[PDB]
């Protein structure tokens, strides 16, 4: 550990940082109750349990595999393989319902309150663990990641089809509902500015939501999707080796250590950290 | 000539008599005596039971003299009768009003009272052969809305509500059997005496005046608060009673005294008081102040010993067994915290 | 007590001046936001002026805006209502009304008749 | 106005039956009440800690 | 026994919370409403025209199966400052204002003295107000006749004007819109004081129109709740 310490340090605080973030949206949302209650709430437990997932089983194989060189449980390789994919796709998914659970609730509150109940909002997270277990575990059950160094980048084949339901066509999801977000968004705040300037007789909180959905949504892309596109055109190979590839797969997977600063942020979740 | 002058200028030499006999009698205060007992320490109670089954905010609570259900209220309609000993709701009283202030639970657990308001004391049944819960009498003379009352008798209650007047209603019959007038400001809460002849309501009007259950007429009036009255308890003594307002001051009035004896403030604390209870001994105040914290007050040297955590909103409602077991704290966020 | 008793008043000329004392006894005067209401005789309780706790949330009513002026003294628990520019239509018994809940900035003591904490009435007339 | 007035009398009458009553001294308000601490704390839950073996809460 | 009454205890509890899972559901499906005024401001015409609905307690509507609970107050005390904190976990509190009555007492500054006290309370911060500023049809006329003047009680009307994003009524002489939206404006000076984003006014007109007024409601307690998803998820 002379030049590789850098990394290795780097990679046990990423563990850290993501297992206490996780640690205590956990801790807030199973100890209080003013998290859990909630509708919109139950899709951010389920984002920190699967951020919780993979930093307990799929983040520190894959740390100790980069600062070690070789890779551990080498016959484990497969299943590694199944365990990330099921974690990482699942986040991804829970990315994509919370944004899902938010456009209901920013355009048709009424309908999110009516329809999107604790009961619906549990079936959404169903249909999103299911979706990942369908992207991970079938399909290496089937080895559909080839075409005992644990080093590829997809099986081209499976590539495509997985990366786009796990992620293309989530993070388009993604986009749709948090533009239209920001269109509601700006709507009410086009009202909100023409009712207090016209109180006193804009920009500045139509620049905080722009802000804060940069944080929200514009992170979590700059941070999944440099991995994501070379994960279809890696298998598709000028695309880049696979030992700066782990680089960007690591800058994906610091999205979720920054989940709970993301979606954890608000009042209500820090009053639970502060006295937690 | 000039008769409302003339009376006021009476009533204003008639209220510096009254104080005057009281500064007499008053000349050494509760904080006086208190080298004489040993300190209670900071005793930070813990949740032993969690009542989550509210949709609204909780804004009454009662306990049963066997100190095992408990009703409380919430403005959802719901009048949910919990079971401290298992954590289990006994009964779910779909209430007429939604929004509702009250709770007092029967001296026999038979009966129950709800009300807030629709101006309409709800009285229901609980252990009726007819199954579920039913309105058991229907007290509507009120026209304020009915902000708390308390179970004498499964015959007779009163209720404070918003009309400036008190009235010891009749479970049998369904009418005021006597009013309790006489309160400047709408009536917030009111307490029964363990021994049940008199009762002490206090009002808006920072003035707890002291009631008599039989006669129908004011003993005393407590002037001694600063704000709203908001809740209201009798020391188990009988002759005594503590008071809860919005000025972040809680005082213990005394009877035989016509006057406050200690005043239970705090600079940490601004704001007001809406939940207090005495515990077996009366020792400790169990105050539920806006601060989404309840502090268990001493009462005898005027220092909370140790605020309680939990609740993240106003705790409107806190009450005592009546053996002092456990104090049962409901908020506005549809939760009930008991504490011990 | 909360007691509130506002000297002076009485019947002056149609547009000179006026002070109201209101004595602020009985509880911390330096932490209610104390506030100037009005009966006309035949009209209801208006609201008149305002004033924070410490004295900068000043507020009056249109009627009086800009004529008077409201001034807390938190040392002498005392309540002052300067009134400069009289009007006819100022014939009315001012009160002292109080902001019952202290460190907030809401009170709903522009209520009717029989209200907690106001002033016993200064009858505060004019001439024609 | 025969609001106002009714409101007096009723204000000076009650003030009149508060006055004429025994009103105690303080130190022995005092002292009762502490009395009554003393002799029901050893019954009182709240105020000493009370064991998991007779509180059916803990 | 051991088993036998604490499991028909347990079976009533589950029972009971089925029962309160299932009213849940219609508890957010219902948004509670507060309807008050400063003193027979017109709030019996908002009443009559809602829904065509124990006296004026609490009326129930829906739309667009949006199904609310409208409270009305027309039956208690002046003194509102305990009961209007159960009003606490309510969506909107419509606040009926008589909009020609600053002449007729000055009710125009008693309804902002209310509006006042309701928004910088402790508990109805974070709840909005639906401001009704109703008899519009009577300021169609009130500020022409002379017999009720906005400078009489209000002095600001000479340093203010119609504002740019003003919406005026077809048919409307420019003293009245000036007015009305001078009532308005002043509502909200008060309103946006207080600089918590947590609630914000629904400054509306009404008793103008015979129409739906319970779709004005509905469209207000949309963006109400819009309004109160983004600063939850700290987007506005
Ligand atoms: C360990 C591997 C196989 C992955 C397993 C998936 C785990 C992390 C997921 C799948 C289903 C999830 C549960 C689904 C529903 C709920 C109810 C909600 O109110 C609290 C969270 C809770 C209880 C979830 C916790 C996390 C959970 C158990
Ligand atoms: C490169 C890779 C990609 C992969 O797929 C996805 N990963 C994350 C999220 C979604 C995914 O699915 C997507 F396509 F929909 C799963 C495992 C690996 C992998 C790693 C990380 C490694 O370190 N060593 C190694 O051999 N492999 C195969």
């Amino acid at each position: 550990f002379s030049v590789r310490i850098l990394t290795a340090c780097f990679l046990s605080l990423l563990i850290l940082s993501t297992l206490l973030g996780n640690t205590l949206v956990c801790a807030a949302v199973i100890r209080f109750r003013h998290l859990r209650s909630k509708v919109t709430n139950f899709f951010v437990i389920s984002l920190a349990v699967s951020d919780l997932l993979v930093a307990v089983l799929v983040m520190p194989w894959k740390a100790v595999a980069e600062i070690a060189g070789f890779w551990p449980f080498g016959s484990f390789c497969n299943i590694w393989v199944a365990f990330d994919i099921m974690c990482s796709t699942a986040s991804i998914l829970n990315l994509c319902v919370i944004s899902v659970d938010r456009y209901w609730a920013i355009s048709s509150p009424f309908r999110y309150e009516r329809k999107m109940t604790p009961k619906a909002a549990f079936i959404l997270i169903s249909v999103a663990w299911t979706l990942s277990v369908l992207i991970s575990f079938i399909p290496v059950q089937l080895s559909w990641h080839k075409a005992d160094n644990c080093d590829s980048s997809l099986s081209r084949t499976y590539a495509i089809s997985s990366s786009v339901i796990s992620f293309y066509i989530p993070v388009a999801i993604m986009i749709v509902t948090y533009t239209r977000i920001y269109r509601i968004a700006q709507k009410q705040i086009r009202r909100i500015a023409a009712l207090e300037r016209a109180a006193v007789h804009s920009f500045k909180r139509e620049t905080k939501v722009l802000k804060t959905l940069s944080v929200i949504m514009g992170v979590f892309v700059c941070c999944w999707l440099p991995f994501f596109i070379l994960n279809c055109i890696l298998p598709f190979c000028f695309c880049i080796d696979s030992n700066t590839f782990d680089v960007f797969v690591w800058f994906g997977w610091a999205n979720s250590s920054l989940n709970p600063i993301i979606y954890a942020f608000n009042a209500d979740f820090r009053k639970a950290f502060s006295t937690l | 000539g000039s008769e409302l002058d003339q009376l006021r200028q009476e009533a204003e030499q008639l209220k510096n008599q009254i104080r005057d006999a009281r500064k007499a009698c008053a000349d050494a205060t509760l904080s006086q005596i208190t080298n004489n007992i040993d300190p209670v320490g900071r005793i930070q109670m813990r949740t032993r039971r969690t009542l989550r089954g509210h949709l609204a905010k909780i804004y009454a609570m009662h306990w049963g003299t066997d100190s095992r259900l408990l009703v409380s209220a919430s403005q959802d309609g719901k009048l949910i009768i919990w079971d401290s000993y298992t954590t289990n709701k006994v009964h779910a009283i779909p209430l007429r009003s939604s929004w509702v202030m009250t709770c007092a639970y029967a001296p026999s657990g038979n009966y129950v009272a709800c009300g807030g308001l629709d101006n309409i004391c709800s009285i229901y049944n609980l252990k009726t052969r007819e199954g579920n819960v039913r309105v058991s009498r229907e007290l509507a003379g009120h026209t304020g809305y009915l902000s708390c009352c308390r179970f004498l008798d499964d015959n007779q209650i009163v209720t404070s509500s918003g009309d400036t007047t008190c009235a010891l209603w009749d479970i049998e019959t369904g009418q005021q059997t006597t009013t309790f007038t006489g309160h400047t400001g709408d009536v917030m809460s009111l307490s029964l005496a363990p021994d049940t002849r008199l009762f002490v309501s206090g009002a808006c009007d920072a003035s707890a005046k002291l009631w008599d259950v039989r006669e129908g007429m004011c003993r005393q009036t407590f002037t001694g608060h600063e704000s709203d009255i908001n809740a209201i308890c009798f020391f188990p003594n009988g002759n005594a009673f503590a008071t809860g307002s919005d000025d972040a001051t809680c005082r213990l009035f005394d009877l035989r005294a016509d006057q406050e004896l200690m005043t239970y403030s705090h600079d940490n604390i601004i704001c007001g008081i809406t939940s207090v209870s005495f515990s077996k001994s009366g020792r400790l105040l169990l105050a539920g102040y806006d601060d989404f914290n309840c502090n268990v007050w001493d009462a005898l040297k005027a220092d909370r010993a140790g605020v309680l955590a939990g609740h993240d909103n106003r705790v409107s409602c806190l009450g005592v067994t009546d053996d002092g077991m456990a104090v049962a704290t409901g908020s506005w966020d549809s939760f009930l915290k008991i504490w011990n | 007590q909360v007691q509130l008793q506002e000297s002076g008043g009485g019947l002056v000329q149609p547009g000179g001046s006026l002070r109201l004392s209101c004595a602020a006894s009985g509880f911390t005067f330096s932490n209610y936001k104390m506030n100037w209401v009005r009966q006309a005789p035949g009209k209801g309780l208006e609201w008149v002026s305002d004033i924070s706790q410490s004295g900068a949330s000043i507020s009056y009513t249109g009627s009086v805006k800009g004529r008077f002026t409201i001034s807390r003294d938190n040392a002498k628990n005392t309540l002052y209502l300067q009134m400069n520019s009289l009007k006819p239509e100022d014939t009315a018994v001012y009160y002292c009304a109080r902001c019952p809940a202290p460190f907030t900035r809401d009170c709903f003591d522009v209520t009717s008749t029989t209200y907690a904490y106001r002033g016993q009435g200064t009858q505060v007339t004019v001439s024609s | 106005n025969t609001a106002s007035i009714a409101q007096a009398r009723k204000l000076v009458e009650q003030l009149k039956m508060e006055a004429n009553i025994d009103r105690i001294k303080v130190s022995k308000a005092a002292a009762d009440l502490m009395a009554y601490c003393e002799a029901h704390a050893k019954e009182d839950p709240l105020l000493t800690p009370v064991p998991a073996s007779e509180n059916p809460f803990r | 026994d051991q088993r036998n009454e604490e499991k028909a205890q347990r079976e009533a509890n589950k029972k009971i919370e089925k029962q309160l899972q299932k009213d849940k559901q219609v508890y957010r499906a219902t948004h509670r409403l507060l309807l008050l005024g400063a003193g027979e401001s017109g709030k019996s015409t908002i009443v009559k025209q809602m829904r065509i609905l124990t006296g004026i307690f609490e009326t129930k509507f829906q739309v667009d199966k949006v199904n609310f609970h409208m409270f009305d107050v027309g039956a208690q005390r002046d003194e509102r400052r305990k009961w209007i904190q159960c009003f606490n976990d309510v969506t909107a509190i419509i606040f009926v204002v008589a909009s020609s009555s600053y002449n007729m007492t000055n009710r125009l500054q008693e309804a902002l003295n209310l509006f006042k006290s309701i928004w910088n309370n402790r508990w109805l911060r974070t709840i909005s107000v639906i401001l009704f500023l109703n008899k519009q049809d009577l300021l169609a006329e009130k500020v022409l006749a002379g017999k009720s003047k906005i400078e009489d009680y209000f002095p600001e009307f000479a340093r203010y004007t119609t504002p740019e994003d003003a919406t005026p009524e077809p048919g409307e002489d420019p003293r009245v819109t000036r007015a009305k939206y001078f009532i308005r404006d002043e509502f909200l000076r008060i309103s946006t004081a207080s600089g918590d984003g947590r609630h914000y006014c629904y400054p509306h007109f009404t008793c103008s129109v015979d129409t739906e007024n319970i779709r004005r409601v509905f469209n207000d307690c949309r963006d109400i709740i819009q309004r109160m998803h983004l600063r939850q998820y700290e987007l506005l």
